[PDB]
């Protein structure tokens, strides 16, 4: 089993290091031809506008979309969500049936960390670190809600896609990452 | 369906240090107008730096370089959705307080502006917003961090189009890190005295095998090749100010920079984005 | 047909042997490339502006634009060289990928690294570097250089530094030729050169790669002199196109390097050459 | 004893002169026309064909070199030499070797390669062939004998008292192809 | 049975590997040689007067008398080493012919050559030389040295210089271990060492020959320290026979080098050792 | 997996440890008595026999080493090791290998030599034997099997679970004699 971490821009190391703690092999995905070399793909945190631009300039977007629709397991954190979203109230991959609002909590000074309850991974709450996070203002038909914070879905699941608006990779909690591998 | 709603914490170290991790593999561009901010954002910049005049003009002009006007910064904040950074004179607590209150995403206590304090820097721990500081070696990078810096940028010569100083310092920092990595405690304490850095942070560098915060290359980057080199030397990303807008076709140059930092180890691609970029700034030497 | 090998030392060092007895000319346009090629140049060096202009102008001298280099690559069939700033790995990677025939990590361009040079072993394409004496010629070689050029003052029309250094290198080589191992190890420390290469120089009786004269050659006589001092050939940049009749001057340079020991011929090609660049002194 | 000449207007003249000396023959670097009548054999070395032909004409040596060769003078050409002698090139030339050549047929210098080639005529042990920005022989004539080939292409031909190859034997320590030439004198 | 080869690098470098983990003792008589051998010394060094006396006395320190060396050679079965003045080819030739097992071109004797050392490649017998850092350790090796000893202050009973230099060498090695080729070539110039050997150090992660601590070791603890700092073994001259009970001290040294990482044992062999030389400071 | 020990009171312990690591086995440097009961095999390295025996006695390891060996512990000895195990020496010793040895049999260090020896038991390719101030085996016992010889002298013997040679295989890159030892475990 080989999990890929999209590496056009973002906190690629943080994720790669998490996967290594879980003992899986990893591959940083920069070129299109590498998308066909992984069982799973993680869309890391970073700048959504940057990711989409590079993705298009390197002709990886259309192939990323196909690959996903063919059931490729994907895990997205913050920027990833905005990247996958179908609606944004900006170019995007448009595959996750949800509507997102960018910089929904304010500027960086507004960034906060709080404990959130994600039943699906245990009784112990998860340390959620929201940095200039987006808000999921509307979930679709098949979009399953795995956890929420103050009336907002912060962790959703639709098909083989797992998306959250916070950064689990910045913590030492490997729980959300296992749950992803469990999807492979 | 409310869900969770327990206590929250803001402006903590994990959040500041963390925010900067998101910039890795990217390019931060200096911008003077809302139009430039948009070009920068369209190009794939991960963040913009608000200024009245870029480093090259700061040199040419002269006088006392201070914090940008609030008007100019709001202009840029409202023009893009990516983080907006603003520079403040070294040691100028007031400017920083004002900026934090304004909501800027990252304050840059930079030396390209007329220093306000000649000995001390801003005690960045007091703030909620993260700070980025310059360093010419492991010693000051480490000192800057001890004061609270969440991100370090290895500086060169601002606005000269010459990467030489940037190379010098990036190599210097990386060299020292590498060495420290293999020092015994008693050697660490001694080295700390030598390069004037806090032993606690040295012990930290020794374990992580790298700086305890994101380190960007800055100063003199004027062409895609330059950006790629910085990455080859171990940078986490680059700051480009004068090199983009002081060239013939900024939008063109900008897109190339973004791609060079990502594909610094891909000659085919580096050559592709270099086929045409316009005329890089002339530079001062 | 069998297994093939590319970019090996024999191929790099070898390619440069083919240049011996010739002249490499700096060219700024496709038109100049053609004049150079018609004149009998063994290779051209692609630039945006020749050394003399690099001085006059100022600013930061970097790698030429890909456009300019392609222009020249497509204009002639002889090898095309391109300069890169010292220590600028990225520029070199780009150039190698572009297919340039020889990279020149030269000092006539604003250095990118202040202490280290490019580790040329990593590359497939050969590199040529400058030296002012046996010590750095040898160091440059230790880094991978397949060809050395003994430099003088770029774009000044004054061969004085070129003479100085060519004599210097040759002098040291000669000496090393007659040193005993224990003296070799000691000398190595003195001139800061790798003892292994010194032992090599001692046997070959010469540098272990082609050595060209460069910097300040502005007239056929100058070129001939360089050969009289022991050069394998010369690099001429400003001296040809900065003169009245470049095509005329160019053909003369090519012939002076070949007939440097033939006064009759040297005089013939000197009868008329136009007005050499004024020079800076 | 015999005296072999190495055309020295430009090129790796030393490499060849040193090979001949290993074979114990006397050598003479040929720069002036009057020297072509002082040798039993002539080697056209590697270097720049365009340079060689230019100098050759500017010094009035070409027409005399051609005559001299047609009168049966033994010639050995490596890389540039072949292009110089060729009758057809897909550029000025001596035009005496009945073949058609394609310059820089393998690409730029980064494409230069070294491989072992089998030259039966000189032994069972393969020969180390070093092709540097080498030319390709796209067509051999009637009397052109093919002594060795690499990947469908003739890399060593022989027509009359002329021996031409597209690689550089002088860059190796294999004196075999040089003996075979002296054997032609 | 087939063709045999003598005095080759593998044999010289190899012979010294056998000394690792041991103590080499300076001896002035056949009686001392025997004490040294009974104590567990891996080899003895033949001298007329130990380092401490060399200091006290004065005059010109040369090679020992053949008589004195034969005395010691015939007294024990372990290898016998003899010192020669730096650069004194003749003394070394004589010693090789005498059959000594290891020549020591040492600086504790009045140097014969002020600039050059002996070209050790010419010899069949291995040589051991001193060094104060990676630069000269490497130079000495380039001249043929099969074993290096990091020196301190001979006959003073003060390990300080030995510590200084052992740390220095080890530090540099460590650094070199993580340098890129271009950095290696540069470093070579800086510390004046042959780049070829630096590349070798970089791979082995250590010197390319055995490195012993020497100069100032006067007590078991001192010997253990040297090992803690990375030595392969120690040379002890004055520290043993200049003490009250030499045989007692000697057995302790041998055990300290072996059990340098065993406090229980280090304390045991230290419970009683006599009075270490007073030392000079 | 198996754990092989390398007696480390003195000698070229690293050379052996590195050989064993190339063969992928785990190793342990044996300095204290209590460590002899922690290994499946023991290598007595090259070095100074007089030193080894002295330390061995001063640390009360000798008597226990002997017992342990007689109880069938696999042992591999190179040069010094042989002298250490020998029953007769023409000096203190462990006295378990039924052979008689002559120390410094070839002369001083200047006499040290390297030659190729044939050890059938490990392959057709000869083994590179490096004899440094080596000892000679002047007499082999009843159960002492001779695996290889050089100029009328046994240079590699085997008696029970003991394998002893007078040269230094660890100084070469030939892991063959080391495998043959592990094969004895």
């Amino acid at each position: 089993m080989k999990i890929g971490v999209l590496g056009v821009q973002g906190d690629v190391r943080e994720h790669v290091e998490a996967l290594h703690k879980l003992g899986v092999e990893t591959l940083i995905v920069k070129l299109p031809e590498q998308l066909d070399m992984v069982d799973g793909l993680i869309l890391p945190g970073g700048e959504s506008t940057t990711m989409i631009r590079i993705l298009k300039e390197m002709d990886m977007d259309e192939k990323l979309v196909e690959r996903i629709n063919n059931g490729l397991p994907v895990f997205a954190t913050c920027a990833g969500v905005i990247l996958l979203a179908k609606r944004i109230k900006q170019e995007k991959l448009g595959v996750l049936d949800i509507t997102v609002e960018r910089n929904a909590y304010g500027r960086q000074v507004e960034s906060f960390e709080t404990f959130v309850e994600i039943p699906a991974v245990g009784k112990d709450p998860f340390r959620a670190i929201f940095i200039r996070a987006p808000r999921i203002v509307e979930t679709g038909k098949n979009v399953e809600i795995l956890a929420t914070y103050d009336y907002d879905p912060v962790l959703v699941k639709e098909g083989n896609i797992l998306a959250c608006t916070f950064h689990p990779e910045l913590t030492d909690d490997l729980r959300l990452h296992r749950y992803f591998l469990e999807m492979v | 369906p409310r869900g969770s709603h327990m206590e929250i914490k803001k402006g903590t170290w994990i959040i500041k240090k963390g925010f900067a991790e998101m910039f890795k593999g990217g390019v931060i561009m200096d911008v003077t107008s809302a139009e430039q901010a948009k070009i920068a954002e369209e190009a794939g910049a991960v963040a913009v730096m608000a200024l009245e005049r870029v480093p090259a003009d700061i040199r040419k002009e002269g006088g006392v370089a201070r914090m940008a006007s609030i008007a100019k910064i709001r202009e840029i904040m409202e023009a893009v959705s990516i983080p907006v950074m603003a520079k403040v004179r070294i040691g100028h607590i007031a400017e920083a307080k004002i900026l934090e209150e304004l909501g800027v995403d990252f304050i840059d206590e930079s030396e390209v502006l007329t220093p306000a304090d000649d000995r001390f820097h801003i005690n960045k721990h007091e703030f909620k917003v993260p700070f980025v500081c310059g360093a010419r070696d492991l010693g000051e990078a480490l000192r800057r961090i001890a004061e609270g810096a969440a991100m370090i940028r290895t500086k060169g010569e601002a606005g000269t189009g010459n990467v030489v100083e940037a190379v010098k310092h990036m190599r210097r920092v990386m060299e020292q890190i590498k060495q420290v990595t293999k020092m015994e405690d008693e050697e660490l304490v001694a080295y700390g005295k030598e390069i004037g850095a806090p032993v606690e942070l040295l012990r930290e560098v020794k374990r992580l095998g790298r700086l305890p915060v994101v380190n960007f290359a800055a100063g003199g980057v004027a062409t895609p090749a330059d950006a790629a080199l910085m990455m080859m030397l171990g940078a986490d990303g680059v700051f480009v100010g004068s090199g983009i807008f002081k060239s013939k076709d900024p939008r063109k140059m900008a897109k190339a920079m973004v791609l060079a930092v990502t594909y610094w180890d891909n000659p085919r691609i580096l050559l592709k984005i270099s086929e045409d970029i316009g005329e890089p700034m002339r530079g001062l030497d």
